[PDB]
């Protein structure tokens, strides 16, 4: 009974923890997906053609 | 110049424009550079056997050809050294790379560059001075205990056109330029040899003096030269680091070599680990041995060719030392890790099974590797002696000396000193199996002996014949029990379980035992069959009397001499001067002489 | 008595149980997010060739970069009918940058028969003149490449680096 | 940085043989680089480059070349070797043998992507192994107890219950607890069934937040069974050597992946060596069980416990052969033992953990610890012994002294041995029961044991 007891606890406990993960996500989210988005968007839009570097002449 | 990657399959590079390249010869392949060795020509094609793993090499990368085949830098430097089998610092590819792995394209120099030692150029020597292969041009102090003396290359002779004066001096420094059919070679304190070919002698010569190891067992029964030969059976129930550490911390070796062949990554750690740790008293200080060597380690996972190669490295390097004049000694950890090795190495090279699976020049190899040993009047002119001692262990399945390797071993080698299991689990320590175990070098050391120990040769087939005789009359112990035994019988196995527990043993741990010097050795010998001989002679002089002599009335009357006997190990070489030893020894000898006059 | 030890597990099964979904979805959650990040970029590239200025040099390099590649003495190139104008400009200053880069003489062409999907978020693909041989080079292919490398940036930037990374080796 | 270079595809399907497909006309081909397959039905199928020469790339398809045709085929090439997206998150979590999970969970973010076939450890960076792990089962912890960073094979045979020892391992396993730890478990050439079990038992048995589980399945496509491996330790080195974790790798059939090697050597058609296995087989095994050890600097730890089906139970056979030569100790489970229903049926007459002295003594486990060990295995042997003298003289003939060996043999494997797959004993109650037994004896029977440490453990 002290761990069959426990369990309602646990459920909570771990529907709250997923809410605070959840949200410090959203928040590192909201707060740096702009930066983010910009770099690789940055990258796509920066070519730089090469050719393979074993091409001989 | 370099040529072209033109195809791979598994760890089998194929290249174009190789048309200059030899069989054999070193290339590096890949944006990486990779290591391989060429392992045939087809015309301008050649395909480079690689060593790393070649995922990620693609068509048309470089193959930048080394002018050598494989090849060990030999110079300052060395010393402390940890390298693997294809000469790669292992210790500098640590700390340069701060990484804990051999990143895949290591280009690091194995001599490491801009590092300054102390060199002396010869001051005998000027500028138009004739010189000649083995010629030693100068020395670098690198290390308090080992005057690394340079040498001109073996290939190399000529006229001096310039030297350097004394100073600090690196890798990089022309140190030495010299002219020959109006051509000037540049040289260094770095040289370079191919690692499969012998270093030339001016002459080998017949070995004839012991490799002390300061171990009653291996030291007084089967003695190994230096420059000898010899094998261990090298496996974890009977103490293959016993032999090994003390030949390092003590043995007469001016300069150790240790060549991991393929060793378990663990017990490559430990011994790696471990070495450093030891120290040896040289001049009355205290220095780590890591003055006095260099460790060539490869575990199991190192590429084939650096494990087949392991064992080549180590015995050149070996060889470099010995035309320093040292008497140099190398041990193998595996050679059946090196003969798996070959057996891959055969594999991927699609070549035919010989023996179990070894091709077939496994003997071949072993044997034109163990003939690199011996003593030698080295090359050019300051006329010194050097040698090089070879241990390689082996490791026979469940023991069985008919494997491949270990038996091609035993055929070659002429000393093996049986470690066993056995005695290992009885704590008989150094566990050394005197029935199993033998020398071939007994004759080639009468001379030493007949000088320096001229009684010696006697007590050690005294000692030998009462050990035998002891497993021989312990069947008839077991058939009729030690009651039913002859007086001469009983006394015969005393004295040799006297010997076998008293002088073949040895606490290496213990002040008095963690060395033996020779001259120790022979005294606690002498004394055993001074004893023996007399007991016997009591006993025998007393057949057919109304009183005879038997071992219980020697053990009742004289017991003390039998106590005195056991306790001679104590004798202590530091504490005890040698002349101290010798009068303790020589007081039991007058000891025993009268009590056995007490009873006849 | 050994039961009375196992309830102990039972609480640690129990808690499992709730713990290892309960991250799963915390896990879920991370990848819808990059996976809207991703969306979020496919639409602002989708913006990005909205100006044709920005939208030429992004050409300029993609069909240069295709020839790059695929060097042949023949090449087809394949693009959205409505972009064909600045594509065609884009073969034209590549093919001299093709020439000074790989020292041989080429013919391109631009296969007006063959448009690609008009959904497509803009950039080419590029065919050898036997059509056995391609290139993707549409801006959806580039942010879906470059965003799986770089995914450690990304995640590392986007929800922070992790204490647990004593070493980098 | 990165690839920024936009990937090739290719039709040139010049050919087809067995599992290959050989691309022709390829511009620059990677040796073992990674392709993407597409059939001319629009189904994706992983390859990866089996052989490069000139224009011609041969690679090996993943799954079967069926449905592949000279035509409609088109190949993508991804321009890289196979690097795995690892991550801290792999624990927790279930993955085929390709590294796609299959636990209805998202892909992986990767920390870092990293070369699957990773590099050799310097030798000069790894350290000696010294101090245990608790595996838990007694017959393991008293007995051939593990130094964390050794490697050390369960051998087994056909039949035998390794998978279920490899299972109480993976959920047991832990540090001594005089938190950080995490089993990585691999599994190749595992029928659906033993699956399901490692896959069950562990998402049931309270474990999953500390293992990391990969399975490569009887009828996934073989050289993802080569993959397994490599894929297992990348994950292990990642975990240990830049994460700190200590590690468990636990590989469940190397038989198994020796199998998987005979095929991709025929599929390279090398010629087959020693026992047909290919003879860079020892090597192969090395490039996998050395990805093991401690490292200077780093508090991680790599330990293994490779499980190998000895084919036809014979020791001499190449699998566990060059595993014998590779790694410091064995275990065998023992088909004796087994039939008497004995479970787990260790049999630690022939095993031997070779770094047991510096896995085990003071402070590292308990005092009495190394000696107790030496001691069980006398009375062990001496037991076996005297059960085999009894058949012989009958038990009347047997002296005071045999009866109490023989006393201790019952004893010892109903239960020293004896465990059951959930009893979870720590090293403390192994040793208790290892004391519980050895007490049988007079004090001076025990002889391998100190006369201190009897004094201060044989009381009660």
């Amino acid at each position: 009974a002290a761990a069959l007891g426990s369990h309602g606890s646990c459920s909570s406990e771990v529907e709250k923890e997923t809410q605070e993960k959840m949200t410090i996500l959203q928040n590192y989210f909201e707060q740096n997906r702009d930066e983010v988005l910009d770099n690789l968007l940055a990258f796509v839009c920066d070519i730089r053609p090469e050719i393979h570097e074993n091409y001989r002449i | 110049t370099f040529g072209y990657v033109h195809g791979v399959s598994g760890p089998v590079v194929t290249a174009c424009d190789m048309a200059g390249a030899a069989m054999y010869e070193l290339v590096r392949v890949g944006h990486s550079e990779l290591v391989g060795e060429i392992i045939r020509l087809e015309g301008d094609m050649a395909t480079i056997q690689v060593y790393e793993e070649t995922s990620g090499v693609s068509v048309g990368d470089p193959v930048l050809r080394t002018g050598k085949p494989l090849s060990v830098e030999l110079g300052p430097g060395i010393m402390g050294a940890i390298f693997d089998g294809i000469q790669r610092p292992l210790s500098d590819i640590s700390s340069q790379t701060q990484s804990i792995y051999i990143p895949r394209g290591v280009n690091v120099s194995a001599l490491s560059r801009d590092i300054k030692w102390e060199f002396i150029p010869s001051k005998n020597l000027r500028v138009g001075s004739h010189i000649t292969g083995g010629d030693i041009y100068g020395i670098v102090n690198e290390n308090s205990l080992i005057k690394h003396k340079i040498m001109l290359p073996p290939r190399s002779r000529g006229s001096v056109t310039y030297i350097a004066p004394p100073g600090n001096y690196d890798a990089s420094d022309v140190v030495l330029e010299l002219e020959f059919e109006g051509v000037k070679e540049k040289l260094s304190m770095v040289q370079v040899w191919p690692v499969r070919q012998v270093r030339p002698v001016t002459e080998k010569l017949p070995a004839n003096h012991p490799l002390l190891t300061g171990q009653r067992v291996l030291d007084a029964l089967f003695p190994c030269v230096q420059g000898g030969t010899t094998a261990i059976p090298g496996a974890f129930g009977c103490g293959k680091t016993v032999i090994s550490q003390s030949l390092s911390k003590y043995s007469n070796s001016d300069v150790i070599i240790y060549v991991g062949c393929g060793e378990r990554g663990n017990e490559m750690s430990e011994v790696l680990r471990d070495f450093p740790e030891l120290t040896m008293e040289v001049d009355g200080k205290v220095e780590s041995i890591m003055k006095r060597t260099a460790l060539v380690a490869n575990t199991s996972n190192m590429p084939v060719a650096a494990r087949e190669a392991s064992i080549y490295t180590g015995i050149t390097l070996s060889e470099y030392f010995r035309d320093m004049g040292y008497h140099v000694s190398m041990m193998a950890d595996s050679t059946s890790r090196w003969a798996e090795a070959l057996r891959e190495i055969s594999g991927r090279l699609a070549e035919m099974p010989a023996d179990s699976g070894y091709p077939a020049y496994l003997g071949a190899r072993l044997a034109s590797f163990y003939e690199r040993a011996g003593r030698v009047k080295c090359l050019g002119n300051p006329e010194r002696e050097g040698s090089v001692s070879i241990v390689g262990a082996v490791s026979p399945p469940g023991g069985d000396f008919s494997d491949p390797v270990t038996s091609a071993t035993l055929g070659i080698v002429q000393v093996f000193w049986g470690l066993d299991k056995k005695l290992a689990q009885r704590k008989h320590f150094p566990s050394v199996n005197w029935l199993i175990s033998y020398s071939k070098y007994m004759r080639a050391l009468d001379e030493y002996y007949d000088k320096h120990f001229t009684e010696f040769v006697p007590l050690r087939t005294k000692a030998k014949e009462i050990l035998q005789e002891e497993e021989d009359l312990a069947e008839i112990v077991q058939l009729v029990g030690k009651a039913s035994l002859a007086e001469t019988d009983k006394i015969t196995l005393e004295v040799a379980k006297l010997i076998k527990d008293d002088f073949l043993q040895q606490n290496g741990y213990t002040p008095y035992d963690r060395f033996c010097p020779f001259y120790k050795t022979v005294g606690m010998l002498s004394n055993m069959i001074s004893f023996y001989d007399m007991a016997r002679r009591a006993v025998e002089t007393t057949a057919q009397s109304d009183n005879k002599i038997t071992w219980s009335i020697i053990r009742e009357h004289m017991g003390e001499i039998l106590y005195k006997l056991s306790s001679m190990k104590f004798k202590d070489p530091v504490k005890d001067g040698e002349a101290k030893i010798k009068a303790d020894y020589a007081q039991l000898l007058e000891d025993m002489q009268n009590a056995f006059r007490s009873l006849e | 008595e050994k039961k009375e030890k196992q309830i102990e597990q039972q609480k640690k099964i129990q808690m499992s149980n709730l713990m290892n979904q309960a991250r799963l979805k915390v896990l879920r959650a991370r990848d819808d997010l990059i996976t809207d990040l991703l969306n979020e970029a496919k639409q602002r590239l989708s913006k990005v060739v909205k100006d044709t200025t920005r939208y030429q040099v992004l050409l300029d390099g993609l069909v240069l970069q295709g020839l790059y590649q695929l060097l042949e003495p023949r090449m087809i190139v394949r693009c959205r009918k409505q972009d064909f104008p600045l594509v065609k400009a884009a073969v034209q200053k590549a093919i001299p940058m093709y020439k000074i880069a790989t020292k041989k003489d080429v013919d391109v062409q631009i296969d007006l028969e063959a448009y690609l999907p008009e959904d497509i978020a803009g950039g080419v693909e590029i065919y050898n003149g036997d059509r056995k041989i391609k290139v993707s080079n549409t801006l959806e292919s580039r942010l879906d490449l470059i965003a799986q490398q770089m995914m450690p940036e990304v995640r590392g930037a986007l929800f922070g680096a992790n204490a647990n990374r004593k070493f980098l080796d | 940085n990165y690839l920024s270079q936009p990937r090739l595809t290719y039709k040139t399907v010049s050919g087809v043989n067995g599992p290959l497909v050989i691309l022709d006309h390829v511009k620059f081909p990677r040796y073992a680089e990674i392709v993407h397959l597409t059939l001319p039905d629009g189904t994706k199928r992983s390859g990866q480059v089996l052989e490069v020469s000139g224009s011609k790339a041969v690679v090996q398809v993943f799954e079967g070349t069926s449905g592949i045709d000279a035509k409609k085929t088109s190949c993508e090439f991804t321009g890289d070797i196979l690097r795995t997206p690892v991550s801290e998150d792999m624990l927790g979590r279930v993955f085929n043998g390709s590294g796609k999970p299959i636990d209805r969970g998202p892909v992986v973010l990767a920390e870092d992507f990293l070369d699957i076939m990773g590099q050799p450890i310097n030798p000069q960076c790894r350290i000696y192994p010294e101090e245990m792990i608790q595996t838990g089962i007694s017959a393991i912890d008293g007995m051939n107890s593990i130094a964390r960073g050794q490697k050390i094979p369960i051998f087994s045979a056909a039949g035998l219950p390794h998978n279920e020892i490899a299972a109480q391992i993976c959920r047991q396993a832990g540090l001594v607890k005089k938190e950080n730890f995490a089993i990585v478990f691999a599994a190749m050439g595992v029928n659906m069934e033993t699956a399901r079990f490692f896959k069950s038992d562990f998402e049931e048995n309270g474990s999953m937040d500390n293992v990391c589980l990969f399975l490569n399945l009887a009828n996934d496509p073989t050289i993802e069974r080569i993959i397994t491996p490599r894929l297992a330790l990348t994950t292990a080195e990642f975990l240990a050597y830049q994460c700190e974790k200590h590690v468990l790798v636990i590989l469940t059939d190397m038989s198994s992946y020796a199998e998987a090697l005979r095929e991709v050597s025929a599929a390279r058609e090398e010629v087959p060596g020693r026992r047909g296995f290919p003879g860079y087989m020892y090597t192969d095994l090395a490039t996998i069980y050395e990805r093991a050890g401690r490292v200077e600097g780093r508090n991680g730890s790599i330990t293994q416990i490779p499980i190998l089906t000895m084919p036809n139970d014979d020791i001499t056979h190449p699998i566990p052969d060059l595993t014998g030569y590779i790694t410091e100790g064995q275990i065998y489970v023992d088909r004796q033992l087994h039939n008497r229903q004995i479970y787990p049926p260790i049999n630690v007459l022939p095993s031997l953990s070779r770094l047991m002295k510096s896995a085990i003594g003071e402070g590292m486990t308990r005092k009495d610890h190394a000696d107790v060990s030496n001691q069980l295995y006398a009375c062990y042997a001496i037991g076996k012994d005297v059960q085999a003298m009894k058949a012989v003289v009958g038990e009347e003939a047997l002296t005071s002294d045999d009866l109490l060996y023989l006393e201790f043999l019952q004893k010892f494997e109903k239960n020293f041995i004896t465990q059951g797959p959930y009893e979870n004993r720590t090293v403390y109650e192994t040793l208790d029961i290892g004391w519980q037994l050895l007490r049988i004896f007079p004090k001076e029977m025990l002889k391998r044991i100190p006369q201190s440490t009897l004094s201060e453990f044989y009381p009660r």
